[PDB]
């Protein structure tokens, strides 16, 4: 399949070029909304915690894979285990709020507190990136801000996610021809 | 949907789920379909 | 014999190895009149015009990754620039076209992107470059790319004072070579030009 | 009076990665309007197939230039989403997510010569169970294909895909040497005072291409 | 025998906010009837916008009198219900239960002086991004208008609703003093032997005013 | 917009007047029945606790914001904490009576009881403020009174709410030209 | 109606429920759709 070169026109040459017959693809495991509905592990502050979805780790599956797009948007989901009572309060809230129990406090249960939380970001969109500054992401880009008497262990979970823009997504970068990582054997 | 899987409809109204979107008033998706294919070339036997 | 004439208000802007525009993200710009402005919007045609800003000397030394980077919209002394002294809220799209023109006997070869939101990149992720709205120049072919990209942003206007939300990128992917033939040096050029300018909400007078 | 029922054991641990929903906490709120948006993508291999990204080779650089000796091969690798050669690919940094994958790569060779340089590659594809080819000679008896740099400067060729099981895995065992799915080999026939010049090469999915089993290995 | 069913970790503790209903105690009461009862309201901004109420200028007062100097700025103040201006406002009120807000605040002007005191006066909105005007031939360059004392006393002006984001916060943060949301500037173009009166005001919510996600700030 | 001042007419100017146009309002989030459905955290007394709304602490949402009625009406739903058997008697009953089991009795289960009462004084509607007496509110309007060995939480949550003529309500006096509290940030 | 948010129909009866309301034999509301608009003015381009 020869081609101009410099066009940036997509060009998918199928193996019927050489004989051969393309076969049925399935993707449903690379869909954006499937791939990014997972649990992901952040490390949290001991006791005020905004909900920031930059606070995920980047290498991990959520992490990296929500960092390549440049605008998201997802409805959250957090399960949080801890002492004392929980309490979230909005996107813009006095951090002053945080003590009073008439914002959405979840009282104490074995072994997690489980809560879907509203997009409430007063952008349409959020943003993994911006450059308002050549971290440094405009603190408006949150999903809330939770409290406990301790926070020990906090997972978020993105719902109804969309994305939008991609931006690049990078390997871990061997130093032999094959990274050649120890795979599970019966 | 996504990752969600029941047969049963939910207890809550959808409201009270989710954030509820409003209208005003893919890409990849055909920028993909649109490869050019095959070949620019007058092919022989 | 690959013709393209362009043109944005009364400037225009021929190119006789076109390889033809991409049109990155979106190839119509999208609603406009928020809830967000109070219909206070209005477009500013004459903000719509070209105009040109060098880029760099592409040397016969420059190795591959050699990338320059300009945050857009950039300074600007004509209408334009003038309009972002004098109104709070305003969006656009652009319209670039890079140019790089040595002589056919040069060779290697640049790649123009467009990429939205960049301060600075990492040297290993400009291997993947090719994801945002791109083009080769590859003087064996062509000497100008051209690349048209919509308004994109967490907002429906922005503040230009205080946000660029597009970089043009041009980088190195195989070095210049000068060869028998071919130009010493090749300097790069821009051609850009704001499109669908819209404004709202004009400052007071800089007294 | 009330309906009976049995609290089972067994069942309703919390799961990282269980499909039901979790209990609303607070209401009735409404998203500021998003549609019509630009540059949306719905799925990770449509932006994979929609966009090919750069091969490294030795020296850290996507192009491979010509050579004025005797050697004719331009380079040489296993076909391995995990290998150097693909590492800064997207499509290898997806595929780090997953652990089998299926179907056809693709591979664009850009060549960016002088218009008076000029020359003919090869490429093909040796499968796994015997070494792989040194000479085009050899390689001419592999799945290859072959062409020359001219008005058209790109060429694009589907490695097809092999194996006598429906999916393969996306990273190598560190006890597994001899390369499991086989190699591609990039020669080069002839060139035409060409030397020093490059060809630069990127990868993308088919339209066959499919990723399966996410999992989260460390993978940065 | 029995339905089984699994008892979910993660659910059901007891949330500060959530929809459910609570189980009943003891039945069959019957209310006093009380329909038809004069004065309901079934939404706070509803109230709010029927109703303005008084703006705070310096030395606690509701009105802005004249000025007889060079100087020509009645008032100036961030556009901000937690502004110092706003603060007893029944607007600003009811803003610091909510985290943003959105739309048009309207803002009733009232002079009150002799029926032989006469002026002119004007109101600028300056949006942010630019130090705010110091004299009317400036503001002039702004979203301004302009009014004159007549046999209608009263006038109402809309500061128009306009940011980058759809919504805005109602309250101000300890780090940002630059001002985010611009300023409303009353100025005083001309009058005549109307010194030392009053030019009392008053501020609603406009028809698409609009308050979002409430929240207990202590806000006392 | 010019009008006659004193009329004390409804005067709304759109922004249409300049130019402009108005958007789309959504006022779900300041609906009275919405926005007074929360549980709102009450300081008790030890043993005895007469359910009144006015024990409600006047800065706290639902606390400010029930006080902006004179007049309302709604059913309560009490949340509360405590050890021994919570007895609640209605409305007008002796004092005497919390001792007696029979009296809607709810037996201790951890961690909290949650119950739902009906409005149940003999007024119309009850009312915030009261000028028989220019606190010092009549001993009628209340919601009943509980009981238990020791009631440590106790959380009012009003449902169905009604509310008639609205009385001033008042923000917190700034010093600075901006009350510059911290607003959560990312 | 509220505050309340499931739709599944309440399993108590109603009058067990709440208060049941007795008729006898939205004025904020009215009174702000009445609000005049535009101009007194006589109005020029």
């Amino acid at each position: 399949t020869t081609s101009a070169g410099e066009s940036a026109d997509p060009v998918t040459a199928t193996v019927e070029n050489y004989g051969g017959e393309t076969q049925v693809q399935r993707r449903q495991h690379t869909d954006v909304s499937f791939i990014l509905d997972r649990f992901v592990k952040v490390t949290p502050k001991d006791q005020i915690n905004v909900l920031d979805l930059m606070q995920t780790p980047a290498h991990t599956l959520v992490g990296a894979l929500l960092r390549t797009a440049t605008y998201y948007f997802a409805d959250l989901e957090v399960a949080v285990k801890h002492e004392g009572n929980l309490t979230w309060v909005p996107n813009g809230a006095p951090e002053a709020a945080l003590d009073n129990t008439t914002n959405p406090t979840a009282y104490h249960k074995a072994p997690l507190t489980r809560l879907a939380l509203p997009y409430t970001a007063p952008h349409r969109v959020l943003a993994t990136v911006y450059n308002g500054e050549s971290r440094a992401l405009p603190t408006s880009f949150n999903y809330g801000a939770i409290k406990a008497t301790r926070v020990t262990e906090l997972l978020y979970r993105m719902k109804r996610a969309e994305t939008y823009c991609p931006r690049p997504l990078l390997a871990i970068h061997p130093d032999q021809a094959r990274h050649k990582q120890k795979i599970v054997a019966p | 949907s996504g990752n969600t899987g029941s047969i049963i409809n939910n207890y809550y109204m959808q409201q009270y789920q989710n954030s509820m979107d409003t209208q005003l008033g893919d890409w990849f998706s055909k920028l993909a379909s649109s490869a050019f294919s095959g070949l620019f070339g007058a092919l022989l036997a | 014999d690959r013709i393209l004439t362009t043109r944005n208000g009364h400037t225009t802007s021929t190119t006789q190895s076109s390889v033809g525009v991409t049109y990155g993200y979106a190839t119509a710009e999208d609603f406009v009149s928020g809830p967000n402005t109070s219909g206070l919007e209005t477009r500013v045609a004459q903000a719509e015009r070209f105009f040109k800003t060098h880029l760099f000397d592409w040397v016969t030394s420059d190795p591959f990754g050699r990338c320059h980077l300009l945050e857009l919209p950039t300074d600007h002394k004509g209408v334009y620039g003038y309009l972002t002294d004098s109104y709070a809220y305003m969006r656009n799209g652009w319209d670039v076209e890079v140019t790089a023109v040595g002589n056919q006997f040069n060779g290697g070869c640049l790649l123009v992107a467009m990429v939205p939101e960049l301060c600075s990149i990492q040297k290993r992720e400009l291997y993947q470059l090719t994801l945002f709205p791109h083009q080769f120049i590859n003087p064996r072919t062509n000497m100008t790319a051209h690349i048209t990209v919509p308004f994109v942003g967490v907002n429906r206007y922005d503040q230009y004072k205080v946000h660029k939300p597009w970089t043009l990128v041009v980088m190195v992917v195989a070095p210049l070579t000068v060869n028998s033939e071919g130009a010493p040096q090749i300097k790069v050029y821009a051609n850009i030009a704001p499109t669908n300018v819209h404004v709202a909400g004009e400052f007071p007078s800089k007294e | 009076g009330i309906f009976p029922v049995a609290c089972s054991d067994g069942y309703g641990g919390l799961v990282t990665t269980d499909p039901k929903t979790a209990d609303p906490a607070y209401g009735k709120v409404f998203n500021p309007p998003r549609n019509m948006l630009p540059g949306r993508f719905t799925n990770f291999l449509d932006v994979a197939e929609a966009c090919p990204t750069f091969l490294h080779f030795e020296g850290d650089v996507p192009y491979v230039t010509t050579k004025t000796d005797s050697d004719r091969v331009l380079a040489q690798f296993d076909l391995s989403l995990a290998a150097k050669h693909m590492s800064n690919t997207f499509l290898a940094g997806l595929a780090q997510y997953y652990t089998q994958y299926s179907g056809t790569i693709n591979l664009h060779f850009m060549f960016t010569g002088p218009t008076d340089a000029k020359a003919r590659y090869m490429i093909a594809y040796a499968p796994p169970g015997m070494e792989p080819p040194k000479t085009p000679e050899a390689a001419a008896h592999c799945i290859h294909a072959e062409w020359d740099t001219g008005l058209n400067s790109k060429f694009t060729f589907s490695i097809p895909y092999l194996s006598a099981a429906d999916y393969t895995y996306t990273a190598s065992d560190v006890a597994e040497t001899t390369n499991v799915q086989g190699w591609v080999c990039l020669f080069q026939i002839t060139h035409g005072k060409a030397d020093g010049d490059a060809l630069v090469v990127l990868a993308s999915a088919g339209k066959d291409f499919e990723l399966r089993l996410p999992v989260d290995a460390r993978t940065q």
